[PDB]
């Protein structure tokens, strides 16, 4: 699942902060429902954030006070601020998306090949 | 020299558009009803501008005290902000999608820009009126290539048989409504008519037969009334063309449109941008002039009802800057939503059209008292009843 | 005090429904053409009417010596000839559909009877012209309810590509396209609004700034041959829904309008005759009416040419007679055939186009000299020019 490009992530000492932003390959009419994975090395792909049509922001329940989710429906962009940052939120970063071509085209899933993120000093 | 005018407001434009997403061809014969309703209204106030030799303003003034004057000051009053704050939100979502700048930042630089309107007007007037003639009647061009296959018969009876039970129960129905007519009639314009036909030449006294320059003037007033209902039944089918019957029911508002032409399919690769870029500008223009028109009409409303008086500039500086403290407030608030932003600009429509009563009521009762009246008012009264039936269900179903 | 005007006249009636029963929906474009020229030439002679206090007649008086004057003036006359022979046609069939007279009797009561109108004139207007008002209104309600399931595409695309190679190719099709121009310009009317305008309070000379009027007047005029225009492409699309794609591809002149509208089936049994009464009553009606209009203008022409003047009821009755000697001709000759009649009509109308450009080449010469001239007169140029090409091909062909 290709045509989606993150980018963004790089090193960050613990405490700050940095803005990972999904995007599109070409000329997107929209993006319904956006979704922030994670891929620690050790662990499953977890999930951290999930946009809605219009807007619900609904986060996990460990990371609510650090991470705002938004959206940018001018260049459709989803994008992830995070804030504050640990050395428990060393991951790669994928992004899933609900891709729709064209204003009648149904919907269509895509994902990402996502970014790493490393927090140290 | 050359044709040029600009006659899209963003007003109508949002108003009309949205009303082709939704819900489909239904609307189109309100836009009619409430464009034929101007006509004559306009008629009304060009006779009471000629004659008389006052200003509805200054009427008004005539028949109250000082604090229903206050009350009626204020109303105007916001009757012209909320056409300040829908030009303000159409230039800055035009600057949004030309440049990329975020919406704040956008806002900011209209309302403390009006700089640019002293150096263009020591620029140089014929050319710029030419060109953004030109853009606007390219960008309708363009939208009218755009619209494809469809079955005329359904336009047609649908603006025809009028789906009472649909015109009045989605109170979804009735928000589009009123925007549709509150953006068609646009109080503003009515005192600045009746203003500005008070300098024709016609023997201001000295000519009872000066009425030539009534039946001149009303001429124009309805050539002028109906390209613009051309232009709102395009916008409307245009809306209904691109987004009518499909899923999730997209809104419509501006956006979806610069998207939608840019992923157009049939129209190549590059030449979305091109149009888009278009459409872009010609929102810009459009906001702008709507802008610039109506400070004499703030001017005359202050004039008249508190008899006071101030140099423009300050004027339209401090009534910007009333307007933009709404939009940032919904900005931030809201952090930020597209959809929020369109949503604020149609109810400011509504709204206009709310306050319009209390600026229709006197021009009514004035024309039904000096030397020259209208024979049938009864179609005036008509619509003001049914109109406050209208405007108090809205708000009741709240 | 209410509105009434009539705007059909038989000349255009004729055409355009013949252009709908033969070739179908082809002729549309040609009309809107001929309909948009006709605009421009009005705006040029209110110009020349209102500066320069002169007629367009003394006008090519004053660029001509006495023998191309008295060449001129043959024209002028026979284009109020050519507009005077289709009224009496058209006033003789509906008193023969309407009664059972025969062509001959009614041609000479008309011929004969002017007398209708004095006594009419000393009867009342307000109430006359309100009631052929109303029934014109009506009967154009009744062609509009007629109209039925149709293709809008069609349409469309007829009008917009304008098959060129279809438009020259059927010699067929050059005649009913001069029919409808020449029947949508009608010299007479360039040389009676010359002179109209030179009466509507304007300060004749002093006020350079009486152009006022001249935007007033043009708005008007642009405003009524708008509505001419639309009605035009009724009448059209309506000969094409009732005799289009057919055997035999009857004709369709008057006599099949009358009968198809009384064995139309859906309409009942009554209804068809009912209609068909009212057709026959707006038939005459306009054509009294178009009669009226005229007489004034042949005694502008003549008084311009030749510098003499008469009583009006002798210019209308010898004109008159002189108009209805071919009408008999015709008649005695072809022992009565309501194919040969119509088809007089129509010749009538195509003569009257072909007489045209002799009275629009002055009427541009002097708008290039005087004070005010339009800027791009580039227009009527070609318009002249392609012109003279269409009626020269059209008479080759011959």
């Amino acid at each position: 699942q290709r045509q989606l490009v993150e980018s963004g992530g790089g090193l960050v000492q613990p405490g700050g902060s940095l803005r990972l932003s999904c995007a599109a390959s070409r000329s997107i009419f929209s993006i319904d429902t956006a979704g922030w994975f994670r891929q620690a090395p050790g662990k499953e792909r977890e999930g951290v954030a999930t946009i809605t049509r219009d807007g619900n922001a609904n986060y996990a329940d460990s990371v609510k006070g650090r991470f705002t989710i938004s959206r940018d429906r001018a260049r459709n962009t989803v994008y992830l601020q995070m804030n504050s940052l640990e050395p428990e939120d060393t991951a790669v970063y994928y992004c899933n998306a609900a891709i729709r071509t064209t204003v009648r085209t149904s919907a269509q899933e895509y994902w990402g090949k996502g970014t790493p993120v490393t927090v140290s000093s | 020299m050359s044709v040029a005018v600009g006659y899209m407001d963003p007003g109508n434009w949002i108003t009309s558009m949205q009303g082709g997403a939704q819900y489909g061809y239904t609307l189109l014969f309100v836009i009619l009803i409430s464009s034929l309703a101007a006509m004559l209204l306009q008629s009304m106030t060009v006779r009471l501008g000629i004659a008389t030799g006052k200003d509805l303003a200054q009427m008004t003034r005539h028949f109250l005290s000082k604090p229903v004057a206050i009350i009626f000051w204020i109303i105007a009053e916001l009757a012209i902000i909320a056409t300040d704050i829908a030009e303000v939100i159409g230039s800055a979502i035009a600057l949004d999608l030309i440049f990329g700048i975020p919406l704040i930042v956008g806002a900011l630089i209209t309302v403390f820009d009006v700089f640019l309107l002293l150096f263009i007007m020591r620029f140089g007037f014929r050319k710029i009126e030419a060109i953004v003639g030109t853009l606007i009647f390219t960008v309708l061009a363009i939208f009218v290539f755009e619209v494809f296959i469809s079955s005329p018969q359904l336009t047609d009876i649908l603006n025809g048989f009028v789906p009472h039970k649909e015109i009045v129960t989605n109170q979804g129905i009735l928000y589009i409504a009123l925007g549709i007519i509150g953006a068609t009639i646009m109080p503003h314009n009515l005192y600045l008519h009746s203003s500005i036909v008070q300098s024709r030449k016609y023997d201001r006294h000295d000519n009872q037969e000066k009425a030539q320059a009534i039946k001149y003037a009303t001429i124009d007033s309805n050539l002028q009334l109906s390209i613009a209902f051309v232009v709102n039944c395009l916008l409307l089918t245009l809306g209904a063309a691109l987004f009518f019957g499909t899923k999730t029911n997209d809104l419509g508002g501006f956006y979806d449109l610069y998207h939608a032409l840019k992923t157009e399919p049939v129209l190549g690769a590059t030449l979305g941008g091109i149009m888009s870029t278009l459409f872009a500008v010609a929102l810009l223009a459009s906001g702008q002039n709507s802008t610039i028109t109506g400070t004499l009409a703030g001017q005359i409303v202050m004039e008249g009802f508190l008899r006071l008086s101030i140099p423009n500039w300050l004027r339209r500086l401090i009534t910007r800057a009333l307007a933009v403290i709404p939009v940032i407030i919904c900005l931030i608030i809201f952090k930020g939503n597209s959809e929020k932003i369109e949503q604020l600009l149609v109810f400011s429509q509504v709204f206009l059209s709310i306050a319009l009563p209390f600026s229709l009521i006197p021009l009514q009762l004035a024309t039904s008292n000096k030397k020259l009246m209208g024979p049938f008012i009864n179609k005036t009264w008509v619509n003001i009843i049914s109109w406050t039936l209208i405007v108090i269900l809205s708000g009741l179903n709240v």
